[PDB]
Protein backbone atom coordinates (compact mmCIF):
# COMPACT_ATOMS: atom_id res chain seq x y z
CA UNK A 1 0.00 0.00 0.00
CA UNK A 2 2.59 2.16 1.28
CA UNK A 3 5.80 3.29 -1.16
CA UNK A 4 8.27 1.23 1.93
CA UNK A 5 5.66 -1.44 1.84
CA UNK A 6 5.73 -2.00 -2.02
CA UNK A 7 9.58 -1.87 -1.82
CA UNK A 8 9.53 -4.90 0.85
CA UNK A 9 7.61 -6.62 -2.00
CA UNK A 10 10.06 -6.39 -4.46
CA UNK A 11 12.82 -7.43 -2.41
CA UNK A 12 10.79 -10.20 -1.43
CA UNK A 13 9.40 -11.26 -4.58
CA UNK A 14 13.47 -10.57 -5.93
CA UNK A 15 15.00 -13.13 -3.79
CA UNK A 16 12.60 -15.58 -4.43
CA UNK A 17 13.45 -15.09 -8.34
CA UNK A 18 9.56 -14.23 -9.07
CA UNK A 19 10.87 -11.31 -11.45
CA UNK A 20 7.52 -11.43 -12.94
CA UNK A 21 5.91 -10.18 -9.54
CA UNK A 22 8.15 -7.84 -8.66
CA UNK A 23 7.84 -6.13 -12.42
CA UNK A 24 4.07 -5.60 -11.23
CA UNK A 25 4.95 -4.32 -7.94
CA UNK A 26 7.73 -1.85 -9.36
CA UNK A 27 5.41 -0.71 -12.07
CA UNK A 28 3.14 0.43 -9.15
CA UNK A 29 6.10 2.29 -7.11
CA UNK A 30 6.99 3.92 -10.64
CA UNK A 31 3.07 5.02 -11.14
CA UNK A 32 4.23 6.91 -7.70
CA UNK A 33 8.00 8.28 -8.33
CA UNK A 34 7.90 8.27 -11.87
CA UNK A 35 11.87 8.79 -12.67
CA UNK A 36 12.69 6.90 -9.00
CA UNK A 37 16.19 5.40 -9.99
CA UNK A 38 16.10 2.45 -8.05
CA UNK A 39 12.51 1.46 -9.64
CA UNK A 40 13.82 1.78 -13.31
CA UNK A 41 17.13 -0.04 -12.16
CA UNK A 42 14.43 -3.27 -10.73
CA UNK A 43 12.36 -3.05 -13.89
CA UNK A 44 15.54 -3.17 -15.93
CA UNK A 45 16.31 -6.53 -14.30
CA UNK A 46 12.80 -8.22 -14.16
CA UNK A 47 12.26 -7.62 -17.71
CA UNK A 48 15.88 -9.32 -18.19
CA UNK A 49 15.48 -11.97 -16.18
CA UNK A 50 12.02 -12.97 -17.90
CA UNK A 51 14.28 -12.54 -21.68
CA UNK A 52 12.45 -8.74 -22.80
CA UNK A 53 15.79 -7.75 -23.72
CA UNK A 54 14.03 -5.01 -26.17
CA UNK A 55 12.08 -3.84 -23.22
CA UNK A 56 14.70 -3.57 -20.78
CA UNK A 57 16.86 -1.32 -23.39
CA UNK A 58 13.78 0.86 -23.91
CA UNK A 59 13.44 1.90 -20.17
CA UNK A 60 17.16 2.80 -20.57
CA UNK A 61 16.89 4.63 -23.51
CA UNK A 62 13.78 6.53 -22.70
CA UNK A 63 15.45 7.56 -19.26
CA UNK A 64 19.29 8.71 -20.15
CA UNK A 65 18.95 11.73 -18.58
CA UNK A 66 17.67 10.35 -15.15
CA UNK A 67 20.19 7.49 -15.21
CA UNK A 68 22.75 9.89 -16.07
CA UNK A 69 26.19 8.08 -13.95
CA UNK A 70 23.80 5.35 -12.87
CA UNK A 71 23.48 4.43 -16.97
CA UNK A 72 22.79 1.07 -16.10
CA UNK A 73 25.88 0.27 -18.45
CA UNK A 74 26.29 -3.13 -17.36
CA UNK A 75 22.37 -4.11 -18.16
CA UNK A 76 22.53 -1.62 -21.46
CA UNK A 77 25.39 -3.70 -22.95
CA UNK A 78 23.76 -6.73 -21.71
CA UNK A 79 20.74 -6.04 -23.08
CA UNK A 80 22.69 -5.14 -26.71
CA UNK A 81 24.58 -8.11 -26.28
CA UNK A 82 21.74 -10.42 -26.20
CA UNK A 83 19.87 -8.60 -28.96
CA UNK A 84 23.25 -9.49 -31.02
CA UNK A 85 24.27 -5.54 -31.46
CA UNK A 86 27.85 -6.90 -30.38
CA UNK A 87 29.72 -3.73 -31.07
CA UNK A 88 26.89 -1.32 -29.84
CA UNK A 89 27.40 -3.57 -26.78
CA UNK A 90 31.22 -2.93 -27.03
CA UNK A 91 30.92 0.53 -27.47
CA UNK A 92 28.68 0.63 -24.13
CA UNK A 93 31.33 -1.26 -22.00
CA UNK A 94 34.00 1.00 -22.99
CA UNK A 95 32.31 4.47 -21.96
CA UNK A 96 30.94 3.15 -18.91
CA UNK A 97 31.01 6.16 -16.08
CA UNK A 98 33.07 3.19 -13.71
CA UNK A 99 34.18 0.14 -14.35
CA UNK A 100 32.98 -3.18 -12.21
CA UNK A 101 33.14 -6.68 -11.95
CA UNK A 102 30.08 -7.75 -13.80
CA UNK A 103 31.28 -5.37 -16.65
CA UNK A 104 34.46 -7.40 -17.16
CA UNK A 105 32.59 -10.51 -17.01
CA UNK A 106 30.70 -9.33 -19.95
CA UNK A 107 33.30 -7.49 -21.58
CA UNK A 108 34.88 -11.09 -21.68
CA UNK A 109 31.92 -12.39 -23.25
CA UNK A 110 31.95 -9.69 -25.81
CA UNK A 111 35.63 -10.05 -27.03
CA UNK A 112 34.52 -13.68 -27.30
CA UNK A 113 31.88 -13.00 -30.09
CA UNK A 114 34.22 -10.55 -31.86
CA UNK A 115 36.91 -13.12 -31.97
CA UNK A 116 39.12 -10.92 -29.77
CA UNK A 117 40.87 -14.03 -28.54
CA UNK A 118 44.28 -12.82 -27.23
CA UNK A 119 42.28 -10.54 -25.33
CA UNK A 120 39.27 -12.08 -23.82
CA UNK A 121 42.09 -14.63 -22.34
CA UNK A 122 43.79 -11.81 -20.42
CA UNK A 123 40.40 -10.62 -19.30
CA UNK A 124 39.07 -14.44 -17.97
CA UNK A 125 42.34 -15.17 -16.26
CA UNK A 126 42.49 -11.72 -14.71
CA UNK A 127 38.93 -13.08 -13.70
CA UNK A 128 39.69 -16.29 -12.70
CA UNK A 129 42.71 -14.26 -10.69
CA UNK A 130 40.79 -11.87 -8.74
CA UNK A 131 36.65 -13.66 -8.49
CA UNK A 132 35.00 -14.33 -5.21
CA UNK A 133 31.98 -16.74 -6.22
CA UNK A 134 31.49 -20.40 -7.21
CA UNK A 135 32.00 -19.76 -10.85
CA UNK A 136 35.35 -20.30 -11.25
CA UNK A 137 35.19 -23.71 -12.64
CA UNK A 138 32.87 -22.46 -15.53
CA UNK A 139 35.32 -19.53 -16.22
CA UNK A 140 37.90 -21.73 -16.94
CA UNK A 141 35.96 -23.68 -18.86
CA UNK A 142 35.01 -20.61 -21.10
CA UNK A 143 39.19 -20.31 -20.82
CA UNK A 144 39.42 -23.25 -22.75
CA UNK A 145 36.87 -22.67 -25.39
CA UNK A 146 38.47 -19.59 -26.30
CA UNK A 147 41.73 -21.09 -26.56
CA UNK A 148 39.87 -24.31 -28.65
CA UNK A 149 38.79 -21.38 -31.00
CA UNK A 150 42.46 -20.04 -31.66
CA UNK A 151 43.87 -23.69 -32.73
CA UNK A 152 41.15 -23.33 -35.46
CA UNK A 153 43.38 -21.05 -36.88
CA UNK A 154 46.76 -23.01 -36.62
CA UNK B 1 33.73 -26.87 -26.26
CA UNK B 2 31.19 -25.26 -23.60
CA UNK B 3 30.90 -21.14 -23.15
CA UNK B 4 29.10 -20.17 -19.99
CA UNK B 5 26.77 -16.67 -19.99
CA UNK B 6 27.93 -15.78 -16.42
CA UNK B 7 27.14 -12.32 -17.33
CA UNK B 8 23.39 -13.06 -16.64
CA UNK B 9 24.39 -14.28 -13.11
CA UNK B 10 25.46 -10.91 -12.03
CA UNK B 11 21.98 -9.47 -13.62
CA UNK B 12 20.57 -8.42 -10.02
CA UNK B 13 18.65 -5.40 -8.34
CA UNK B 14 20.83 -3.00 -6.67
CA UNK B 15 20.91 -2.58 -2.90
CA UNK B 16 17.11 -1.82 -0.97
CA UNK B 17 17.82 -0.68 2.09
CA UNK B 18 17.57 2.34 1.92
CA UNK B 19 14.00 1.90 -0.12
CA UNK B 20 12.87 -0.55 2.24
CA UNK B 21 13.41 2.44 4.68
CA UNK B 22 12.01 5.19 2.85
CA UNK B 23 15.61 7.00 3.33
NA1 LIG C 1 31.90 -14.91 -18.56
Amino acid sequence: VSVPALWSEVNRYGQNGDFTRALKTVNKILQINKDDVTALHCKVVCLIQNGSFKEALNVINTHTKVLANNSLSFEKAYCEYRLNRIENALKTIESANQQTDKLKELYGQVLYRLERYDECLAVYRDLVRNSQDDYDEERKTNLSAVVAAQSNWE
Amino acid sequence: PLFFDLALNHVAFPPLEDKLAAA
